[PDB]
């Protein structure tokens, strides 16, 4: 079956550019295996059904859930904890990936936790092993993300100057967490909020910043040429930074950086370190993740408001297909700075920072 | 020098009523878009000529140059209004200067040219019901099987440009809905050229960059071309231009000639009019609409140094050769009306 | 035939980006028709077997041949000269096309000759109509080709400066006549001669210039990065200039121009006016002309010799196909000037000169 | 500080003979190519270590350096020589500093480490036969079906790079023979690529700019990488990079790490080498070979700001990260030899 599916996944390398991108998603609990922890179920539902699910809170909720898994794990009497535990956890991942592909944030967490299991001291006991790595996880949430965020915001807001005109795009909790700071530290500025179809993630950013008393300006991405003439700085929160210096964020992120550089505004990338990847992408199509095409059928200024369109039968009309990529890569010649918790670094300096953590002997 | 400095409003209203009606329909956006305003403009100037009585060319030229300067004031950014006027003026000064010569060539200001100008104005009208048919032919020199093409929003001229190739050559097309304004027409267009046998792929306006890597050409329809070869295009088209330039992807524009204009884009903020913000944020979100600035630009401007080819009813021409169409189609006196 | 062939020639629209480029050539006189004047045939062979056939000399020999055709033409006196003459000529190009595609220097000449056919008055007798055309052709040869060359040679020589070291590539008899005329007026300089596979058209430019006593250097195109450091100017004779400003010449003509721009050296384009065209290409693959792939099989530094290449079976080996275009399109931003008989013009100023002649 | 300052040329021939025999093979191009130079450079130093007697470590790092300085001036452009030397120098002072410390750690002068260096040298030799076998596997993250690829001239590393992808993905590559010096091997490669199920096409070197318009990626194998990330590569490669950048076409370099060298390309004219003109113009054309200047270089320098990705036995890495591979593999004291 898997090999049979693997045969299918081969034939999906045809004329279409997006032949290889995986569309197989499970959005229900139908036919779930038994070895699936409840707290994992509630997660997999949130992954496939939420939409303002930042790449950070995912990694947190994934870990906090993983604690509950390990806490409730029970090794067989004929085998220590370390042996035969990833296998249990691996059987959890295979479910979660079938709900929505692993983010880069989530992935590196898996790679880290899978490691500490291996290096785990065998001469311990269960309750010794469990209680240990739960701190390792809680430490991972402390140092790698939460604290790192608090460093970035402070490090980012330092380069905010009185009289600026800030441009964000599509709700990055990090990028929101810095503007709200710059408000509370007394910086005089204002914000431009670029949004785009289909799930207008920008409104919730407009909602947040407005409720904090921030002068905001809201335009769709089609107005980038019109609106960039007022902007002086561009703030972007990434889903990941590649090893070549590229920035891997949502769709319009590339145009934002491009249109800005052709108007001499800086592209400031606020991204943590655990979202760095040893991989590289020459095009925004080899590695990506799709969204359902039906979401841009309901052409109106809404998405739940079931008001149809002309493309509702696209699944049934030949020579017609709708698609919506969720990410694209932005060349490093457009990214000006990366704001990691190691300070303001040039985006090209990513792989070193990756190799810096590999000091784990 | 508008018309109010010549004829009282009621006189304007009684002499040439269609003018006063067309002014309202222009300011009220009752007549919209470049083509519809083009034909209606020429249709008006027909009656004008068929209703005005005069004796000299000068007094005639001063009249048409007066209604135009007011017809432009009505709604100016729809440039096709003036471009039909300027085309008429030269047509007169030409037709005058070629009959004025046949007189002193026979010997070795007459108002008879009325039905002649009308037979020249209608020649302009019949030329309009002909752009696309004259344009849809040049495709087979620029489209080829298995190629990949990008377009944005509803643009009939570009629609018929492709469908004429699909009847023979088989290829694929990527369409970016012109959110928020060209949304409806774009989807339907994608549906239409799908039936014509075009591997159609509809994308959100943000996936332009993500796919330009494997795109062969980008084909665009404009709202108007200006005296610097720059383009006034419907909303969101700089996205496809800047992404192309970043990929060394050629940019080709399929447009009629009536949208060409000699006005020089001195200040852009006087060009790109804005529409209602209803189209991007709903009225219900009352907390936001009160606390935020909501703007929906209608047009977009892409400078000329970005367009690689111009497909016109007269043929394919580089942007640097646009001037020799104006100086062959208009008259430099009538740049400012 | 053509009814079935037209479907075939359209079924060749598929994955290979060269699938549309017509490969069909008639290299022999087997099954030749009869409507074909001898002097046309002798040209049809030269069009298919010669390999140093300048774009000018073809248009010359084509027209001179057309003279003999019209002279030896015998109009059916059941009609007149005008009607049923282009139809005779039309049946000559169809052969002449099948031996090698029409150049741009030839089509425009043909496209012109067909006009003067359609315009001459019927009062003239056939022996009057002929003698008229013979003049118009002979004028077309001197005014549009030869004299135009002599102007370009002078104007181009003006921008040559003592101490220059200029670069030509692949034998353009125009740019040779410049260099030749450049030494005779005593300009102190030297030449770099860039050649390339498969038919080393360069080593005949090396022969000519050397036989005129010119300092010259000879390197293949893969040595451009190494040799461009010496060069000071670049001279190119094109097969045609497109209406976007692009230069439609042979293979490496782009890399010559590109590498030069990335070394601040200028790309001077010498091309007569009649080679201009209303055509416009975005890539060097839409419109082009193929050459036999077998000419790549020959390994060493000779064309037809005893080089049993390791690819001599490519026609029979699966998934292995050789090819060799022979013209490519170079964008304007690399060409810095077009020196035509109307003077030194910016390449983008082509279509104006085209519309200049079209007033008739 | 070469070796002739230490040992007389005759006694060198008796102590370390293979060294003196290698220099002859190195200047006479009896052993050319970086790999063949590399492996033979190592196993020569093997016997050297297995033949020198000494007391303190500072004797070696001053001795093995000295022979290297001459082993470079034999033929310096074959950079892989010093790279095997420079890596050996760090290999001992690492094995030193680790032993001098682990002995200090054993607490509350043994030059018998020769067999450790041999166990360290043979380690790097076994790494060389493991250059492509661990590089070919990186393809399936870069090569995809229906893509179009361009390379140039024979380069087994790049050859094995593609054929591994051809196992499961079907696609097309385009080969520009490296005229005049890579002609033979390049043709052979294409003939091999055809067997693996690759729509391979052989083109003249001049046909590059033409086809690049529809090329997805370009893959290149180099002769060495210099301390600024620049490339020394077999002839005619700049034609590819320059044509690529003109089309925003990504440039990828699949090279081993033994060619990565820290020498800084000061003067290029002392880097490129010039082979015999016989490969360009026949000796028979006697009139020409006398009256002209004929040159056949077989290297080419392309600057580092032109490569987008480096495929190495360690992984993919941007050019702006090459230095960290140096300092993790060499020692800045051994830049000059």
């Amino acid at each position: 079956d898997a090999n049979l599916q693997e045969k299918k996944i081969f034939e999906e390398k045809q004329v279409s550019i997006f032949s290889h991108l995986d569309w197989r998603r499970r959005r229900t609990t139908e036919n779930i295996p038994k070895d699936i922890h409840p707290a994992v179920i509630r997660l997999g539902l949130k992954l496939a059904n939420y939409k303002i699910f930042g790449s950070n809170q995912r990694c947190i909720d994934l870990l906090k859930t993983f604690k509950i898994v390990i806490q409730d794990y029970q090794t067989p009497y004929g085998t220590t904890l370390s042996r035969h535990l990833t296998t249990h956890i691996n059987s959890q991942i295979a479910y979660l990936v079938s709900t929505r592909p692993l983010s880069i944030s989530m992935g590196n967490a898996i790679r880290f936790l899978k490691l500490e299991i291996s290096v785990l001291d065998i001469d311990l006991t269960d309750d010794e092993g469990k209680e240990l790595l739960l701190e390792k996880i809680d430490s991972y949430i402390r140092d790698r993300i939460i604290i790192a965020g608090q460093v970035i915001v402070q490090a980012a807001t330092e380069k905010i100057q009185d009289g600026d005109v800030i441009l964000t795009y599509l709700h990055s909790s990090t990028v929101n967490d810095v503007l709200i700071h710059a408000k509370n530290v007394g910086k005089k500025f204002r914000v431009v909020v670029v949004d785009s179809r289909p799930e207008f993630e920008g409104r919730v950013c407009l909602k947040l910043l407005t409720e904090h008393g921030i002068e905001c300006t809201y335009v769709m991405i089609s107005a980038l040429s019109y609106i960039m003439q007022e902007v002086t700085k561009i703030f972007l929160g990434g889903h990941a930074m590649l090893s070549n210096g590229a920035l891997y964020s949502r769709a319009g992120t590339s145009l934002i950086s491009l249109l800005g550089h052709e108007s001499n505004v800086p592209v400031i990338a606020c991204c943590e370190s655990y979202k760095f990847t040893e991989r590289i992408q020459l095009d925004s199509l080899v590695y990506n993740e799709l969204a359902p095409g039906d979401q841009l059928v309901n052409m109106g200024v809404d998405d739940f408001e079931e008001k149809p369109g002309v493309l509702a039968n696209w699944k049934s009309v030949k020579n017609l297909k709708l698609l919506s990529l969720k990410y694209d890569v932005t060349p490093p010649r457009l990214i000006t700075v990366c704001v990691c918790e190691m300070g303001l670094l040039p985006s090209t300096s990513v792989p070193a920072i990756i190799n810096e953590f590999k000091q784990v002997y | 020098g508008p018309i109010s400095e010549f004829m009282s409003t009621i006189n304007v209203e009684h002499t040439y009523p269609a003018v006063s009606s067309l002014i309202a329909d222009l300011k009220s956006r009752k007549v919209q878009g470049p083509f519809a305003v083009a034909v209606e403009t020429a249709l008006v100037m027909r009656q004008v000529i068929s209703q005005t009585r005069w004796s000299t060319v000068d007094q005639l030229i001063d009249t048409v140059r007066a209604v135009g300067s007011t017809l432009v004031k009505a709604q100016p950014t729809e440039f096709s209004c003036g471009n039909i006027i300027r085309r008429i003026l030269r047509l007169i000064r030409e037709e005058y200067q070629e009959l004025l010569k046949t007189a002193d060539e026979n010997e070795k200001g007459g108002m008879d040219m009325r039905a002649v100008i009308i037979s020249g104005i209608q020649d302009v009208i019949d030329e309009l019901d002909k752009i696309n048919t004259d344009i849809e032919v040049q495709s087979m020199d620029h489209l080829h099987s298995n190629e990949i093409i990008l377009t944005q929003g509803c643009s009939k001229t570009v629609e018929a440009f492709l469908r004429f190739a699909a009847k023979k050559r088989k290829f694929s097309v990527i369409v970016a809905e012109g959110f928020p304004n060209n949304q409806k027409g774009s989807h339907a267009m994608a549906k239409r050229l799908a039936q014509a046998g075009i591997d159609t792929t509809v994308i959100s306006d943000a996936t332009i960059f993500a796919i330009m890597s494997r795109v062969n050409k980008v084909i665009l329809g404009t709202h108007a071309i200006l005296g610097n070869g720059g383009l006034v295009t419907y909303s969101g088209a700089q996205l496809v231009a800047q992404a192309a330039r970043h990929h060394a992807t050629p940019v080709v524009v399929c447009s009629g000639i009536y949208k060409l204009s000699p006005v020089y884009p001195y200040d852009l903020e006087s060009i790109i009019q804005l529409s209602s913000p209803d189209k991007i944020m709903s009225f219900n979100e009352g907390d936001l609409i009160s606390r935020a600035e909501i703007l929906n630009p209608y047009y977009d401007y892409i400078p000329p140094d970005l367009v690689d080819l111009f497909i016109t009813n007269l043929g394919g021409y580089p942007p640097s050769y646009l001037y020799r169409i104006m100086n062959d189609t208009y008259d430099a006196s009538d740049t400012i009306l």
